[PDB]
């Protein structure tokens, strides 16, 4: 199993950088989409 | 006038058993030993992952 073990282990922890990585970047997809929210309603805005 | 007859056939069979007894103890000392080292020979790819 230390076999075993390097297998589960390469893995992991690739995989674990998926939460490294998206604790920022998930915030980014979530911040575009606020700001596609935001300049409609300035648009909006701008229509009245 | 042959009390010490005995002795020299069983010296030369224990003699190698216990030597035999440590030879299996010696293979373990490097065989297995490095055996378990090459684990860490396999383990260190330890530094590319990291």
């Amino acid at each position: 199993q230390m076999q075993n073990r390097k297998e589960e282990i390469q893995i992991l922890e690739m995989e674990a950088q998926a939460a490294a990585r998206l604790r920022q970047v998930m915030e980014l997809r979530e911040k575009e989409d606020r700001q596609r929210m935001v300049r409609m309603d300035m648009d909006i805005h701008r229509q009245q | 006038q042959l009390n010490d007859l005995e002795k020299l056939y069983e010296e030369k069979q224990d003699a190698l058993m216990r030597h035999e007894r440590e030879r299996r103890e010696i293979i373990t000392y490097e065989q297995e030993m490095r055996y378990s080292k090459l684990v860490d020979a396999e383990r260190q790819v330890r530094e590319e992952r990291l």
